[PDB]
DNA sequence: ACTCTATGATTTATGGGCTG
DNA sequence: TCAGCCCATAAATCATAGAG
């Protein structure tokens, strides 16, 4: 179980930080995300769920 | 290691977990095995037999489908 | 060389929409 | 009807890949 790539992190933290007044990419967007970033659709969720909480969590 | 939003969103804002111990998750796997879903009778006796509620023995079954949803298995 | 932190996954638990 | 299901998500916690 090695860490996503250092591109698939950066895309995924720019959504995340573009959409940061509502952080929760559709199905599609989910689907978008991971063909680019070389990963599963469920890695996307698991990445945005820890991203979102772990974020308001040093808020 | 702070997070300075420039702006304080809704999502942002509120909204201890008990563990099962081996025993509870080992038959609780058991059950499941026997039957991916369950009777309002058996789940009660489940419940009983392993100091959890109905509602906790619900909802770990739903949890549980998903899970086996999710591995298509 | 070696220690912890940040990271990806998994485990309990909530709520809403939908159907038998 | 409505108890129970699915689905998406919360939040805490497990495990350990690597940045320090």
């Amino acid at each position: 179980r090695r860490n996503f790539s250092k591109q698939a992190s950066e895309i995924l933290n720019e959504y995340f930080y573009s959409h940061l007044s509502n952080p929760y990419p559709s199905e599609e967007a989910k689907e978008e995300l991971a063909r680019k970033c070389g990963i599963t659709v469920s890695q996307v969720s698991n990445w945005f769920g820890n991203k979102r909480i772990r974020y308001k969590k040093n808020i | 290691g702070k997070k300075n939003p420039p702006q304080i969103y809704p999502w942002m804002k509120r909204v201890q977990r008990t563990s099962y111990t081996r025993y509870q998750t080992l038959e609780l796997e058991k059950e499941f095995h026997f039957n991916r879903y369950l009777t309002r009778r058996r789940r009660i006796e489940i419940a009983h037999a392993l100091s959890l509620t109905e509602r906790q023995i619900k909802i770990w079954f739903q949890n549980r489908r998903m899970k086996w949803k999710k591995e298509h298995k």
